[PDB]
RNA sequence: GAGUCUUGGAGGUAGAGCACUGAUUGGACUAGGGGCCCCUACCGGGUUACCGAAUUCAGUCAAACUCCGAAUGCCAAUGAC
RNA sequence: UAUACGUUAAGUGGAAAAGGAUGUGGAGUUGCUUAGACAACCAGGAUGUUGGCUUAGAAGCAGCCACCAUUUAAAGAGUGC
RNA sequence: GGCACCUCGAUGUCGGCUCAUCGCAUCCUGGGGCUGUAGUCGGUCCCAAGGGUUGGGCUGUUCGCCCAUUAAAGCGGUACG
C-alpha cells in the first residue's frame, strides 16, 4: 500500500494551525511544534482528520507525499506525550551522575566527560547506572542520545561502555 | 480460483449433519501441543473433530447462508473449524476446558458456535 | 591441448574476419549452449581452461560438446631482432570465431546447473557470449 | 572493502544507492563492501 | 578518338559446399586380433569399453581444395544520341 | 535565446575496456490476486521418532539410510546462524 | 626493444658538487573501516602532497653489500634536471 494515505486524528488541546506558505504549528500541552513544509505539496486538515493532497504522480512527489505525513505524525505524537530514549551503561565501574542541568561521566578515560543538552531538552538520571534522555520533538532526542552515545563506543570484545536501550553487540574471543 | 470453487462446495456435505460446533483460538498453538491434541482426538474418535485451519470469511458466507447466520461478525477474528459429529458433545467441552483453561493453548475470543440458535453456554 | 597430427603447410596468412558464421550456429548435439556475439582468435589452452572448469562444476551428469577445434597455425619471431629477414617460427594454433557460432554445449543435466556451469565457463574466454538453448520445433 | 564489482555473498546482504555510489550491506560487518 | 544505351564474348575473385586433395566432432558397425580369465594347450568365448582399416548416420574448416558462382573491370560489334 | 514532440541529471555533452548494480524511457512474455495477493504484526516449526545409524548425546550440520511415512493447519525428523 | 620524422656549413657523452621544482601509485607525521585485532606491536584497504626524509667503509661507479643511527632513511618527471 502506502503511509501517505492513512488518516490521523487530533487530540483536544492539540490545536493545529494552517498558514501561507504550508508552514504549519501546532499548540498542545506539551509546547509548540513548528515545521515547514515543501512548498508544491498540498496540505489540508480536517477536525479529527488530516489529508495530504498529492498532485500529479512524479517520481519525487510518491516520496514528499509519504515524507510530510510522516512528519506530521510525529509531530502530533510529540506535542500529544513526547518521546524518550534510555541508555543503558554496562562498565565495570563506567558510572554516569547529575551536575545541575549538564551531564558528567567517568568513563575510563582520564578526565571527566562533560555533556550539556541545548534548550527545549531535559537530560534526567534515574540511578547512577543509567541515563534518559526526554524531549518533545524525535530528532532532538535522536541527535542528543547519539552525541552522548558517541562518547564511548561498546567495545565487542566484552560489553564496555555507552549502549542503547535495548540492543545486541556481537561479541569475539580474546585469550 | 478454481479449487477453491471445489472445496467451497464439498464443505456443504460436512456442515449439513453436525448439531453442535465449538470455535478454537487462532495463535499460540505449539506444534507440539497441536500433535498431542490430534493425537488425543485421535484416541477419542476420528478426525471430525475438525483443525481446518484455511478458513478465510469467504467459504463461511458461501457455506453457512442457510444455517448459523452469526460467524459474519466472528470473521475478523481467531478462527479454527471444530465441529462434532458424532454422539452429544460433552466430552469434547471437557477437553476443551482442561485444554483451553491456562496450560499452552489460550481460549481468548472464543465463544462457540451455533447448536441450532445459541451463541454461547453450551452444555 | 589441441592440435592437429598432420598438416600441408606450417606457415600461413592470418586471414580475416568479416561476415557472419557459415554453420555450427544451432544446438543440436545437446540441450544448452552459449553462443558468440562478436568475433576473436580463441587460443588453444583458453578452451580446455574452460572445459575443466565447465566440467568440474557439475557432476558428470550430462557430457559436454566442444565444437570448435584449433585449426590455422601462427608464429611469432624471436624477441629483440628488426624487421625483415624472412618469416617467422610457428608458435601455436587458435581458431576462428564469428558472430552466432555455438560455442559450448551441455546436455543431460538440469536447467539451473547447466546455465550456471555455462556462465562460469564464460568467464575464461575473451568474448562477450549469451545463453541459448535447443530450438523447439526442431 | 572496495572492489569494481559488489554482489551479495550471504542471503542478507542488502543492496544500496548513496550519493550516486553502489553499496552492499550487511549484519556481519566482513560483507560490508563499496563499489568504485 | 571519347561517354552512354542495346548485343556477344574470355577470365573462377567475393560468396557459398564437400563432387576431389587434406584437417577434423560425436554416435552405429566397429571387422582381425590386441591384455585379463575361462586358458589362445592347438579352440572359441565376457571385456578388449578396441589403438582401429570399412561403410554409414549426421556436424565443422581450407592462400598453394573446387560439382559451383556474382556485382565491377576488360575486349569487340552495328545502330542511336 | 524559431516551431513540435521526446531522452538525459552526469557538466554526460567536452577522450578507454573486461565486469557490477531496485538509475531511468519503452515494447513484450509471464505466475498470484477483494474464496484476497506481497509486506508488516499475532502464531507454532515434531509424532511407530532422531528411529538402521557414529568419536560423546550426533538427539538438526561425527556422517552414512532417497536417516522414511505419519499428526495433519505444517515441517527438510533441518534453512542457516 | 621496434620505426627512421628532426639535427652531420658541429648540441659533448656517465657518476659526484651547488641550486632546485613538480606528480602521487604515501616512507614518516594526521584521520578512519575490516581483522585469524585480549593489551603492547602488527596486517590489508580508504582520505590526505603541509613539512620532513643520514653519517660512513669497499667500488670510476650508477647499481650493490656492510657498519652505526633515525619518527622515517619514498618512488618517479624536469634533454636518465
Ligand atoms: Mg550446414
Ligand atoms: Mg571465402
Ligand atoms: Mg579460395
Ligand atoms: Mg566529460
Ligand atoms: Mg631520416
Ligand atoms: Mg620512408
Ligand atoms: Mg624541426
Ligand atoms: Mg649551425
Ligand atoms: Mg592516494
Ligand atoms: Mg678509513
Ligand atoms: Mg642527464
Ligand atoms: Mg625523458
Ligand atoms: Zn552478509
Amino acid at each position: 500500500s502506502r503511509v501517505g494515505k492513512k488518516l490521523l486524528e487530533i487530540p483536544s488541546d492539540v490545536t493545529v494551525t494552517l498558514n501561507d506558505n504550508n508552514t504549519v504549528a501546532v499548540k498542545g500541552p506539551k509546547g509548540e511544534l513548528t515545521r515547514t513544509f515543501h512548498p508544491d505539496m498540498e496540505i489540508k486538515v480536517e477536525d479529527n482528520v488530516l489529508t495530504v493532497a498529492r498532485p500529479s504522480d512524479q517520481k519525487e512527489h510518491r516520496a514528499l507525499h509519504g515524507t510530510t505525513r510522516s512528519l506530521l505524525g510525529n509531530m502530533v505524537e510529540g506535542v500529544s506525550k513526547g518521546f524518550e530514549r534510555g541508555l543503558e551503561l554496562v562498565g565495570v565501574g563506567y558510572r554516569a551522575s547529575k551536575s545541575g542541568n549538564k551531564l558528567v561521566l567517568n568513563v575510563g578515560y582520564s578526565h571527566p566527560v562533560e555533556i550539556v543538552p541545548e534548550e527545549g531538552i531535559e537530560i534526567e538520571v534515574p540511578s547512577q547506572t543509567k541515563v534518559v534522555v526526554k524531549g518533545t520533538d524525535k530528532e532532538r532526542v535522536g541527535a542528543i542520545a547519539a552525541n552522548i552515545r558517541a562518547v564511548r563506543s561498546p567495545e565487542p570484545y566484552k560489553g564496555k561502555g555507552i549502549r542503547y536501550e535495548g540492543e545486541v553487540v556481537r561479541r569475539k574471543e580474546g585469550k | 480460483a478454481i479449487e477453491t470453487k471445489k472445496v467451497v462446495v464439498e464443505e456443504i456435505a460436512s456442515k449439513l449433519k453436525e448439531s453442535k460446533s465449538t470455535i478454537i483460538v487462532d495463535y499460540r498453538g505449539l506444534n507440539v501441543s497441536e500433535v498431542t491434541e490430534l493425537r488425543k482426538q485421535l484416541r477419542e474418535a476420528n478426525v471430525e473433530f475438525k483443525v481446518y485451519k484455511n478458513t478465510m470469511t469467504r467459504r463461511a458466507v458461501e457455506q453457512a447462508e442457510l444455517n448459523g447466520l452469526n460467524d459474519f461478525l466472528t470473521g475478523p477474528n481467531a478462527i479454527a473449524f471444530s465441529t462434532e459429529d458424532v454422539v452429544a458433545p460433552a466430552k469434547v467441552l471437557n477437553d476443551f476446558a482442561k485444554n483451553h483453561e491456562a496450560l499452552e493453548i489460550k481460549a481468548g475470543v472464543i465463544e462457540g458456535k451455533v447448536s441450532t440458535v445459541e451463541e454461547v453456554k453450551a452444555l | 591441448m589441441l592440435l592437429p597430427k598432420r598438416v600441408k603447410y606450417r606457415r600461413e596468412h592470418r586471414g580475416k574476419m568479416r561476415g557472419r558464421a557459415k554453420g555450427g550456429t544451432e544446438v543440436h548435439f545437446g540441450e544448452f549452449g552459449i553462443q558468440a556475439l562478436e568475433a576473436s582468435w580463441i587460443t588453444n589452452r583458453q578452451i580446455e581452461a574452460a572445459r575443466i572448469a565447465m566440467t568440474r562444476y557439475m557432476k558428470r551428469g550430462g557430457k559436454v560438446w566442444i565444437k570448435i577445434f584449433p585449426s590455422k597455425p601462427y608464429t611469432a619471431k624471436p624477441l629483440e631482432v628488426r624487421m625483415g629477414s624472412g618469416k617467422g617460427a610457428p608458435e601455436g594454433w587458435v581458431a576462428v570465431v564469428k558472430p552466432g557460432k555455438v560455442l559450448f554445449e551441455i546436455s543431460g543435466v538440469s536447467e539451473e546447473v547447466a546455465r550456471e556451469a555455462l556462465r562460469l565457463a564464460s568467464h575464461k574466454l575473451p568474448i562477450k557470449t549469451k545463453f541459448v538453448k535447443r530450438e523447439e520445433i526442431g | 572493502k572496495v572492489r569494481p564489482s559488489v554482489k551479495p555473498i550471504c542471503e542478507k546482504c542488502k543492496v544500496i544507492r548513496r550519493k550516486g555510489k553502489v553499496m552492499v550491506i550487511c549484519e556481519n560487518p566482513k560483507h560490508k563492501q563499496k563499489q568504485g
